[PDB]
RNA sequence: UAAGAUAUCAGAGGAAAGUCCUCUGAUCAAACAUGCGCUUCCAAUAGUAGAAGGACGUUAAGCAUUUAUCAUUGAACUAGUUCAUUGAAGUCAUUGAUGCAAACUCCUUGGUCACACACGGCGCGGAAGGCGUG
């Protein structure tokens, strides 16, 4: 059979094992499918259900991989279609729709155009039109959307009361096609012919008070409704220079510049300018207050961009200050969270907004999950900034979850076998793991008694015994050894100037004291001018 | 529309536009499976014909089929036509007036003019040989000259040569009619 | 797809039976005229109306109802019930569908004719029939 001399292939072989190997490339994902395709040919109900049924998980897979892929959401539509299944048909164009969060404009238009054939029931065609509009109504390029919907108006409804409604609203929207539509009003204006139909342009009072012109007149009709109409087409005209400054607005300044408007992959590059467009059209999208055109801009910029990060920071700053909404800035980061490639800029941000919505069950299960990424090393990375983050805000939980056992009610913060052998594996790594210091100064913060003395011999004295050559020779180890003992509460300044000069000071090495003392030079020149001779009388 | 697998052009295809489509009602008449015409049809019983005495004895004469007799009138009218023809049938050997000398010598003439003579017969049949009889007949019951006669030739050669001339020639005109020639039949 | 036919009946006539053809009657039909004290219908302006028909319009997520798969395997369980896994098909809809009712808005139609504001016809039309003669 068909089926089985295509696993017997080669090219199946190597084109599936390839995909395993490298997921996300995508390239070789379409390789898998234009293959997979073509040698099925013959794709009718005929051809085998194990056939299909392969050819139905590569794809269903496969978009489970890259969410934001509208050509093959309605492509996979479509061979259910031919394949003669509807009910299955809508399913995956449900399931592309909540992909993009109900609003990107060409799911919902190859969905209606769709949609169309097979609904066959009036009131419920067009609440999907209803539905769609208030998501995708706005979109600057839903001029052709709405050529749809007053092509479903005028074909089907008989009243004609509907089509003069609905295109009242295309008249104040900035799309870019909005002539083709200020056409269409005035092909109607004219072709009106009867004083009784002004009454489906607008009311009967508001004709009388915003413009003076009746209904009731009877008389000699003829020039009052030739008056009517050059007094209805001026108000038009008046909206035609509202839109036409607010469309050649946004046409001048941002649409021109940007390129492109679809996703691609994980591996497109946007230009700069690209970059520099979207950032100003979303600011510029935020002064009008107009939400739905908002919340669509954002997701309209998002796909070309969506790998970045630098957009899902931006919608979420403006959903938690703008709007006041902080559960849903919440929801957002996790939504970019798995598109985002960077992850780091993401996550020390949603860490915070996790703990100013009190959700820190949560935010604990989340820790256990970037750690068990790891495999219980997240110490042993190489990029710091995952382990920094994670640190300070698993301190947070550490400080609040097990009580505090130290004096004056300090919660025993960086200080606990549990962390502190992070930390100390961390500083054994000495020269590769490329975060040290900055680690070290913030075991300085604790100004304490008991603090000081265990993290002088837990530390700063094992240290010195172990005696590891590139911590000696950093000044910046041997400067904030000096600001632990100096800063103590606990000491006075004779002590303080006696364990600092007479012990601390002596311990360095000769050899490493041209290096140091830059460093070291300015704790003294700050703190201890008095004893400034003795520094360099030693070296 | 898109594609339009048509005759015409794509401005022509498009303007067909066909009405939307059907709106579905849930249907009301029998699934076409199940569709069927009364069955258990209940036998014309014994109890049935036992029945049948109820309505036999209130209609025990039945009406008169009266537009069979008007077939009955006509079929039996035309057996009595062959019997009349059957007597005319058992009356040429007695009829005197067919009773002269050969019947090989008889030439049947027919469709002669009402208005003929004997004279005018006598000069066109004497053109085939010498004559030994003429009879025009005439219808007996009153003397309408029939349109037939029969002419004895001296020779039955003259006369089958009268009867190849002057019957297979269109039939012979005489005076103003078109005159059938045979020989005697009867 | 083909062949045949172009009202029926009865009488007189032309070429005992029948056919063909012609004028005389009856009945049947169509078209055209033309009548009936024939039948029915043809909307405010002395007023801001109303009659017939719609709306595949709104109120309206009205109100009142009833509906959202089957099989296989394990756990608990009363002596049916829930949870998880494996297969089969699967119009969309639940702001639905089904029943009940109202209000409002809007669409197409016509003699919006003439005379009269006057204690059971016989104005001039048009529309629709019935009936009768030629």
């Amino acid at each position: 059979d068909k089926y089985t001399a295509l696993i017997h292939d080669e090219n199946f072989s190597t084109l599936t094992l390839n995909v395993s190997r490298y997921p996300k490339s995508l390239a070789y994902w379409e390789k898998l499918l234009n293959y997979i395709v073509k040698a099925s040919a013959p794709i009718c109900k005929s051809t085998e259900p194990q056939l299909l049924k392969l050819i139905r998980c590569t794809y269903s897979s496969m978009l489970n991989e890259f969410p934001y892929l509208e050509n093959y959401y309605i492509d996979f539509a479509l061979l259910e279609y031919k394949l003669g299944n509807v009910s299955m048909s809508h399913k995956i164009f449900q399931r592309g729709l909540q992909a993009f969060n109900q609003r990107s404009l060409l799911l919902w238009t190859s969905y209606l155009k769709f949609c169309n054939n097979v609904i066959s029931h009036q009131k419920q065609l067009f609440k999907k039109y209803e539905t769609a509009e208030e998501y995708v109504g706005l979109h600057f390029f839903s001029g052709e959307f709405w050529d749809l919907y007053l092509e479903q108006i005028s074909s089907r409804c008989t009243s004609s009361k509907k089509y003069w409604n609905v295109l009242r609203k295309i008249l104040e929207i900035p799309l870019h096609s909005f002539s083709k539509f200020y056409a269409l009003w005035l092909q109607r204006i004219d072709d009106i012919m009867d004083l009784k139909q002004l009454s489906q342009l607008t009311s009967k009072d508001e004709l009388l008070k915003k413009l003076k012109i009746d209904i009731n007149y009877s008389g000699r009709k003829g020039p009052y409704l030739q008056d009517a109409k050059k007094k209805l087409k001026k108000i038009t005209k008046e909206m035609y220079m509202v839109v036409q400054y607010q469309v050649l607005e946004i046409y001048s300044i941002f649409e021109s510049k940007i390129y492109i408007n679809y996703y691609t992959s994980p591996e497109t590059l946007v230009s700069s300018d690209e970059i520099e467009t979207w950032i100003k059209y979303l600011d510029y999208t935020i002064t009008l207050q107009t939400d739905s055109l908002t919340h669509l801009n954002f997701q309209r910029a998002l796909l070309p961009l969506a790998h970045y990060d630098l957009v899902w920071i931006k919608y979420s700053k403006w959903l938690i200050n703008s709007k006041n909404d902080l559960l849903g800035a919440k929801n957002v980061l996790l939504m970019g969270l798995k598109f985002s490639l960077k992850k780091t800029e993401i996550i020390k941000l949603l860490y915070s907004v996790i703990c100013k919505l009190n959700e820190y069950v949560l935010l604990r299960n989340l820790l256990e999950k970037i750690e068990s990424s790891y495999s219980d090393n997240v110490e042993n990375v190489d990029d710091f900034e995952i382990f920094w983050d994670y640190l300070q805000f698993k301190t947070f939980c550490q400080n609040s979850l097990y009580s505090s056992r130290y004096s004056d009610s300090q919660s025993n913060g960086l200080l606990n076998k549990e962390l502190f052998d992070k930390v100390w594996k961390r500083l054994s790594c000495k020269e590769k793991k490329s975060g040290q210091e900055i680690l070290l100064n913030n075991l300085v913060q604790f100004y304490s008694k008991d603090t000081v003395e265990f993290v002088e011999k837990n530390i700063f004295q094992k240290i010195i015994e172990f005696g590891w050559e590139y911590y000696l020779q950093n000044g910046m180890f041997w400067n904030c050894y000096c600001r632990l003992i100096y800063f103590d509460t606990s000491r006075s300044y004779l002590d303080k100037r006696q364990y600092i000069v007479r012990k601390i000071w002596p311990q360095i090495d000769k050899k490493f004291a041209q290096s140091v003392l830059p460093s070291l030079t300015e704790f003294c020149e700050s703190y201890f001018p008095e004893e400034m001779d003795t520094l360099e009388e030693m070296f | 529309m898109n594609y339009n697998l048509s005759k015409y052009p794509d401005d022509v295809s498009r303007l067909f536009k066909p009405r939307p489509p059907l709106s579905y009602k849930r249907p009301t008449d029998y699934p076409y499976a199940k569709r069927q015409t009364n069955p258990n049809i209940t036998g014309v019983a014994n109890l049935l014909s036992t029945s049948l005495k109820h309505y036999m004895e209130e209609f025990p004469e039945g009406s008169p089929n009266n537009h069979l007799q008007r077939y009955e009138d006509i079929k039996l009218s035309k057996i009595k036509n062959a019997q009349l023809l059957d007597r005319r049938l058992q009356n040429p050997n007695v009829d005197p007036h067919i009773k002269d000398t050969d019947p090989y010598r008889t030439i049947f003439i027919g469709r002669l003019p009402y208005d003929l003579d004997e004279i005018e017969l006598q000069k066109y049949f004497v053109k085939f040989g010498e004559i030994e009889k003429i009879r025009i007949v005439k219808d007996k019951i009153t003397q309408k000259s029939k349109g037939y006669a029969f002419i004895v030739f001296k020779d039955p050669i003259s006369s089958k040569m009268a009867f190849k001339e002057i019957g297979v020639h269109r039939g012979i005109q005489i005076k103003d009619r078109i005159c059938i020639v045979d020989i005697e039949r009867g």
